RNA sequence: GCGUUGGAUUGUUCACCCACUAAUAGGGAACGUGAGCUGGGUUUAGACCGUCGUGAGACAGGUUAGUUUUACCCUACUGAU
RNA sequence: GUGGCCUAUCGAUCCUUUAGUCCCUCGGAAUUUGAGGCUAGAGGUGCCAGAAAAGUUACCACAGGGAUAACUGGCUUGUG
RNA sequence: GAAGACAUUGUCAGGUGGGGAGUUUGGCUGGGGCGGCACAUCUGUUAAACGAUAACGCAGAUGUCCUAAGGGGGGCUCAUG
RNA sequence: GUGAUUUCUGCCCAGUGCUCUGAAUGUCAAAGUGAAGAAAUUCAACCAAGCGCGGGUAAACGGCGGAAGGUAGCCAAAUGCCUCGUCAUCUAAUUAGUGACGCGCAUGAAUGGAUUAACGAGAUUCCCACUGUCCCUAUCUACUAUCUAGCGAAACCACAGCCAAGGGAACGGGCUUGGCAGAAUCAGCGGGGAAAGAAGACCCUGUUGAGCUUGACUCUAGUUUGACAUUGUGAAG
RNA sequence: GCCCUGAAAAUGGAUGGCGCUCAAGCGUGUUACCUAUACUCUACCGUCAGGGUUGAUAUGAUGCCCUGACGAGUAGGCAGGCGUGGAGGUCAGUGACGAAGCCUAGACCGUAAGGUCGGGUCGAACGGCCUCUAGUGCAGAUCUUGGUGGUAGUAGCAAAUAUUCAAAUGAGAACUUUGAAGACUGAAGUGGGGAAAGGUUCCACGUCAACAGCAGUUGGACGUGGGUUAGUCGAUCCUAAGA
RNA sequence: AAAUAUGUAAGAAGUCCUUGUUACUUAAUUGAACGUGGACAUUUGAAUGAAGAGCUUUUAGUGGGCCAUUUUUGGUAAGCAGAACUGGCGAUGCGGGAUGAACCGAACGUAGAGUUAAGGUGCCGGAAUACACGCUCAUCAGACACCACAAAAGGUGUUAG
RNA sequence: GUCGAAUUUGGGUAUAGGGGCGAAAGACUAAUCGAACCAUCUAGUAGCUGGUUCCUGCCGAAGUUUCCCUCAGGAUAGCAG
RNA sequence: GGAAUACUGCCAGCUGGGACUGAGGACUGCGACGUAAGUCAAGGAUGCUGGCAUAAUGGUUAUAUGCCGCCCGUCUUGAAACACGGACCAAGGAGUCUAACGUCUAUGCGAGUGUUUGGGUGUAAAACCCAUACGCGUAAUGAAAGUGAACGUAGGUUGGGGCCUCGCAAGAGGUGCACAAUCGACCGAUCCUGAUGUCUUCGGAUGGAUUUGAGUAAGAGCAUAGCUGUUGGGACCCGAAAG
RNA sequence: CUUAGUAACGGCGAGUGAAGCGGCAAAAGCUCAAAUUUGAAAUCUGGUACCUUCGGUGCCCGAGUUGUAAUUUGGAGAGGGCAACUUUGGGGCCGUUCCUUGUCUAUGUUCCUUGGAACAGGACGUCAUAGAGGGUGAGAAUCCCGUGUGGCGAGGAGUGCGGUUCUUUGUAAAGUGCCUUCGAAGAGUCGAGUUGUUUGGGAAUGCAGCUCUAAGUGGGUGGUAAAUUCCAUCUAAAGCUAAAUAUUGGCGAGAGACCGAUAGCGAACAAGUACAGUGAUGGAAAGAUGAAAAGAACUUUGAAAAGAGAGUGAAAAAGUACGUGAAAUUGUUGAAAGGGAAGGGCAUUUGAUCAGACA
């Protein structure tokens, strides 16, 4: 059973596997009815951009928080900075988040600058029913997509102080790392 | 293909390749791997030392995402920079016209110092820095600016 | 070459006596011979006793009851065309 | 002179426990208990490369074995 | 009529529990069993003058003992007649 | 549990069980209570039943020697190894039978001892009558077998079917060397085909089972004991 | 030294047999002769190794050619090939003027797996080559399903006392019908009715391929029809163990 | 104190002359180790051979053996049990031993010719009923290794000493 | 053997698988009993027995070492392609 | 005293009879005989002649004769076995697919590599096109906090194919990739040394150590495919007593 | 898709094993309880009459204050005060969107040969946004049905919406600024101990039994138990909600490098049928005459079944035991061999039979 110089293997298959198996033969027939369905949801929703407005936001963790990316809705602030209010935001294309906050004027500027210039480039066809007919934009992302902000300039002068990066990232983990006990001793003097 | 395997050319041949004495019998010596400290101890000592046992400490729910931190050389430094603005910049190297490297953008976290890089001034930007890179960095008229 | 027996007890081989007799010599043939017989013994399952085992049970110890199948083929043999 | 003049006199993983280092971790941040790691020993597996383990079957079962006993035959002839 | 905050019932804890459940009940071996250990080791011999070398071969031994019976130095010489 | 009647059922409570209005300061769960600590926690005291200790119990399990040492009886008995025991009787001759004898391998008192008229498709020995069981075989009847007309299977089958010796997987139809050997066949026959019927029920092996037993390992229904809840009201020591 | 005594086993028997005596026996010496897939030389097949040759105007430089050596084989490994169902490409492939399949002690090619042709039978599809793919090759498994032998015109068709003569019918009578005779069951029956169970087996006409382990004109067979009549006999009602 | 087996050496990674390094070593430039430079070529350091030598990865089957000569243990012995070296069978036909897994000879592509091995040449049966010197007469002669058995003790049988 | 009774027997009814029933043989419970029958889990597992399908060419073994509840099996080294 | 003969050996002395073989396919080579031209037995057979032209040779098949040949498959040290399966024939009948992997090989690109989750598009399960991420690789080492790979032509020495210089050649010198051995240097771990400076306990510079790592020292990997091997799966096919 | 065979669990053995982030598909939000309408229960089932009938109106009982409407759900929001503008609701009809259906919409059967049959071969044409497929006496784009491209109808659903038309809903409703006072938010529940089970969850992940049982600047969580001090993040013990996802059943369709009557479902057939079992259950075998029955009139032999002729057909070498018709096994005829098997290998004789070249 054991034989050879050969790496452990894990391979879980001690079940009933053969009855829970799934192959994707469908692949192509699902991608043929996802392109049916969003054809035919477009022609239901007049010239309706198929899509809702998303904001920007930052990503979590240290891992990722160098990107931003779309997030689900514009805040209740940044709504009402925009000049409108959430009630009417929904029925207009605009998604809106309530459990969303603003910490960040750099995210909170930039959310407010997106819901002005998309109120600029749509027309809202009014209640009484004329309805002039004009040419449906499928994406909205699209028309309004997401920059990376800019970060620093191509070429700048040298300045260096004297001091060390390396000196200060280790003084740095030293005072972390020993500030407890430190202030028990000045505590207790 | 089937057409190119062994089992077509020992049709005829009784015994299949397994031998008349010992026979192709069910599981010999047990499944998966069993017998691991009896019967197949020998074969576990040597290929695969230090199998049985616990050695360090445990760590309830980790995250791998806390300790991402990709390191880059200084020999490899240079490439952060596309190829046809690399050209200028090493052919006039001074100050003021040092260009900035954001390695956090690259998807760098620590800068390690391995090669040599060329006498021209340079401004780094990165989370973490060893010893030896801050150095040489700075010996070719550059500097390191620290970031989060 | 030719003969080498009749009986009491025992499942007995063996053994031991009675008697007759010229004589009651020893052996082999898959320890000749069970689709030839017989089934008393051994050696399935029931049951009893003694000793042993806490017990289920054990005993090359004793005791009693316990299904013996098929040849029309080939050859061999005996006779017959 | 790194135990017994020499050739034998002995023991893994897991767990427990002790000594050392008073060092590393408890992952939102600290102090103190507690717990968990790092290095070196001890508690033992004598079936001694180390499963935790009482019988009976004459009511019996299965996979096999002439690799193996209870008849002849063959070799041997101590014994007769 | 009796009985009474006790019985009863519910949840944990200790005992009892082959009535019942699950499982186990080494190996080597001139068959197995009983015995023995040739199962971890040591000395001499079998062993055929390098080394290696079998049998339930032959004659024995080990699971200890010692603050000295360990280390160094000095002086001395034993059995027996 | 023993197993009609008659007669009689001895001694042993140390062991294993069963049982007790017996004793107390042994062992002892959870809850509760106390101390210590900033707490987790730790330690200590108290402490139910059971166990332990003490008594009873053998027509409970069982024992009866060189806790008590087999009493009354009975026996080479369905129980005695040695053993075909010894003596007597039965026969011409008896490993049989019967009657006695008993240091009885290993008889024995309701795990019942001993004795018993009647009864028994039970197990044994002898005698009379009787007979083909035998000396020692012979003969008769019916139906088969046999032959014909019609009807018409199965087992089994590597290929097949004459011997002697040899060697060989140590017992050949085939191989080697010899003997020999002539179509097609019928009724019989049980020497051989290590004939046929079944993957040996005996034996061993397998890290294959099952039935049953027991202070084997690990558990469990039930039951018992304590605590808390159900759970209130009044008084006293 | 040779010979002899010592020297006894079971079916008949083996210097291999016959047979052999100045041997065809024993000891020893000298020559001739016989024959292995061994040795020597030659041809051919394959394998391995070392080499030669791109220069057009003729086809395979994985080609052609020169030189030397070698060849046993279970378990097992590797290499080059043969055959089968289906798929892409190609041969503007074969075919009702006969495709496939099958039969053929007829012919040819290959060491072989196999391939090709003629003759007969037959009736509607099928093949070569370059590649792709697999539910791809059978003598065995007390293999699965189906079919068929030897045995073999053989074992056998022998319990329950027993049949016989004549006529009628019919293609056909030991077995059907009628008559006559001889027998048996012997009233706890081989008689006369029922309960369960069966389900049309009851009755008539027609009728014999199969069934009645011989026969058959007969039948509980086959075909077509007919037949079971209740205020009083039962069910229905009652309660039993119980459900 | 053998025989048979057994370790090492027989050159270039060698020998020689001179003198550089060090924290080791010496009373000490004493030594040790490692080097710079110079001198000595393949009768360059015995024999014979060398379908080339060196090296790596990966994986099948097998892990019941048995026999013969010699050495050898237990056992009265065994076609018994157990070891040592080598050669075989297993895995292997072919000629010989009548016959036989292991003995003798010899190992195999398809054929032709020649010559042999072991074993044979009265007949079966291919080949001298050849040659030569002796021995033996059996009322149970004898006849070819492994191998299919015979002893102690005897004979004025006959032969030689 | 027994034959007027602990007799024989029809129909109705009750007891269902670790259960029933047993004047007790491990007997009987639909030809099935020291734990019935039916379907499924289930193609249950097997170090054990049997079988395992075309040709030619080249090379070509091992039954030995160490460890294993190892002794009819594996791992490991060797031999082979 | 002089010969002969026997025995053994040698001759690049001569010559007769018999058998088997004829491979190759213009010339080329080495020799012989010749004053010459030429010839020849000199790197493999030609010349002459007869009969028959078909079943005559030959092939196939049946039979006869000589010698030889035990029944295949299977387990086994050993099978024709008195060891097991097999009466006969047809058809069916057993190493498969999948997930994750080792070695090797082919292909694309290469410090990178992977279009197919999804989007676009379409002659519509095909083909064609594409963003962002993610996987693996490009850094290791510690239990961890953590730290993190150049004294030097990315080192020295020995051996190295190829190339360069000189040389007729043989050789000598120069340069030396891959690879092999060895001594160093660098990074992490462990054990020591503890500078300038201090939240007076922080900080850890510098220099060491028969210690240790699956490391560095001018990258090799990623993806697809194939044979072979591994593990889990019914797992090459059929088979338990049980639960 | 990935994280990941990873953190972790595990006689730490065999084995087991998630989650956050990141890319993508699909996107959608919300409402009760807890407030006095209190200058007016403003709410609702049912009955009855009528009507524009998935309902409406009037009237009358009843339910209900032990709470039915309006108003407010934590993102908030409510009671007062001040100043401002912004926006409508409910139905008909005609079309569109979708589904279920019907109908219409090209081109040879022209010559020759073979054949029973032309749908074969050969010659000469036509159509093609139709050369998919099937049928018709053999391989048919053009003989028939269809196929391709379009036109013209019939009957419904859903108000999704493209136009027109009838009703003013309403001193109605909703949104937005500022000041002030307030801001009710779910109990045998959270939580805790213990027991059992479960999980990767480890001083205990979820679930359940028993015991104990909260708080309101509170409460839960922050993957190591505890005390003390902070921080971060949500708001439990009440409720509704499309799409992206699943689908060996049902109904309607389109396909395959799948199987081809011992295969493929057990079943291509009067198949879950015949048949077996008391019962639960078990469970087969079985497809092919020919284009067309044209399925053999009539004669003759026989009791009959049938036979022999005749006849039908392209073919009875297709006769309802029917396409093709292999092997085992069997009959007849012909040839050969045979003294207790047969069969085989090498070589040649004899008999039979046969190809090749006559250059
Ligand atoms: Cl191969
Ligand atoms: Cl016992
Ligand atoms: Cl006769
Ligand atoms: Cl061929
Ligand atoms: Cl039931
Ligand atoms: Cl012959
Ligand atoms: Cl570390
Ligand atoms: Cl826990
Ligand atoms: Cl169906
Ligand atoms: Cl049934
Ligand atoms: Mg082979
Ligand atoms: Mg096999
Ligand atoms: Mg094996
Ligand atoms: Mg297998
Ligand atoms: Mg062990
Ligand atoms: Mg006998
Ligand atoms: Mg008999
Ligand atoms: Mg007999
Ligand atoms: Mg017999
Ligand atoms: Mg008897
Ligand atoms: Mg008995
Ligand atoms: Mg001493
Ligand atoms: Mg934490
Ligand atoms: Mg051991
Ligand atoms: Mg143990
Ligand atoms: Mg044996
Ligand atoms: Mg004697
Ligand atoms: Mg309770
Ligand atoms: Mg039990
Ligand atoms: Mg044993
Ligand atoms: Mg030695
Ligand atoms: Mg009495
Ligand atoms: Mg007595
Ligand atoms: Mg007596
Ligand atoms: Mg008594
Ligand atoms: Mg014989
Ligand atoms: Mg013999
Ligand atoms: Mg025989
Ligand atoms: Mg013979
Ligand atoms: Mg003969
Ligand atoms: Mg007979
Ligand atoms: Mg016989
Ligand atoms: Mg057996
Ligand atoms: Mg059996
Ligand atoms: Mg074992
Ligand atoms: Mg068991
Ligand atoms: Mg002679
Ligand atoms: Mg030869
Ligand atoms: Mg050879
Ligand atoms: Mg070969
Ligand atoms: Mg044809
Ligand atoms: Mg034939
Ligand atoms: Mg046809
Ligand atoms: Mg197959
Ligand atoms: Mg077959
Ligand atoms: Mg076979
Ligand atoms: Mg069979
Ligand atoms: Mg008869
Ligand atoms: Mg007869
Ligand atoms: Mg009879
Ligand atoms: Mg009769
Ligand atoms: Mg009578
Ligand atoms: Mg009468
Ligand atoms: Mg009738
Ligand atoms: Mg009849
Ligand atoms: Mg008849
Ligand atoms: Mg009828
Ligand atoms: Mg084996
Ligand atoms: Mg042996
Ligand atoms: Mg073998
Ligand atoms: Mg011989
Ligand atoms: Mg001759
Ligand atoms: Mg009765
Ligand atoms: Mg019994
Ligand atoms: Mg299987
Ligand atoms: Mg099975
Ligand atoms: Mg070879
Ligand atoms: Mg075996
Ligand atoms: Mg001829
Ligand atoms: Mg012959
Ligand atoms: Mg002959
Ligand atoms: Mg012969
Ligand atoms: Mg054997
Ligand atoms: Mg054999
Ligand atoms: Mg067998
Ligand atoms: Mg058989
Ligand atoms: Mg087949
Ligand atoms: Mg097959
Ligand atoms: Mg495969
Ligand atoms: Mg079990
Ligand atoms: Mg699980
Ligand atoms: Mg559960
Ligand atoms: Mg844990
Ligand atoms: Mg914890
Ligand atoms: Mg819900
Ligand atoms: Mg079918
Ligand atoms: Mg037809
Ligand atoms: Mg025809
Ligand atoms: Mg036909
Ligand atoms: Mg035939």
């Amino acid at each position: 059973a054991i034989s050879k110089n050969l790496p452990i293997l894990k391979n879980h298959f001690r079940k009933h596997w053969q009855e829970r198996v799934k192959v994707h033969f469908d692949q192509a027939g699902k991608k043929v009815s996802r392109r049916n369905a969003r054809a035919t949801r477009a022609a239901k929703i007049a010239p309706r951009p198929l899509d809702l407005l998303r904001p920007v936001v930052r990503a979590p963790t240290v891992k990722y928080n160098r990107k931003v990316r779309a997030g689900r809705g514009f805040t209740l602030a940044e709504v009402k900075a925009a000049g409108l209010t959430a009630a009417y935001a929904r029925t207009i294309g605009i998604a809106v988040d309530h459990r969303r906050q603003n910490r960040n004027q750099e995210i909170f500027d930039a959310n407010v600058q997106r819901l002005k210039e998309y109120q600029s480039k749509i027309i809202v066809f009014p209640r009484n029913g004329k309805a002039p007919e004009a040419e449906q934009v499928l994406s909205a992302a699209a028309t309004f997509p997401i920059a990376q902000p800019a970060t620093d300039v191509e070429a700048r002068a040298v300045q260096d102080n004297g001091e060390s990066a390396f000196r200060t990232l280790r003084l740095a983990r030293s005072e972390k790392k020993f500030r407890g006990i430190r202030e028990k001793r000045a505590r207790e003097k | 293909p089937s057409r190119f395997t062994k089992t077509r050319k020992h049709r005829g041949h009784v015994s299949a390749g397994k031998g008349r004495i010992g026979k192709h019998r069910k599981h010999p010596g047990g499944r998966g791997m069993a017998g691991g400290q009896h019967h197949h101890r020998i074969n576990m000592d040597k290929y695969h030392p230090g199998y049985f046992g616990k050695v360090g400490m445990r760590y309830f729910h980790k995250q791998q995402a806390h300790f991402w931190k990709p390191v880059l050389n200084l020999d490899k430094l240079w490439t952060l920079i596309p190829e046809d603005k690399r050209d200028q910049y090493l052919k006039s190297a001074s100050k003021e016209t040092a260009p900035v490297i954001d390695t956090l953008a690259a998807g760098y976290g620590k800068i390690l110092g391995k090669g040599r890089i060329p006498n021209v001034p340079v401004i780094v930007k990165a989370r973490f820095v060893s010893k030896l890179a801050e150095e040489k960095i700075r010996a070719a008229g550059g500097v390191v600016e620290l970031i989060a």
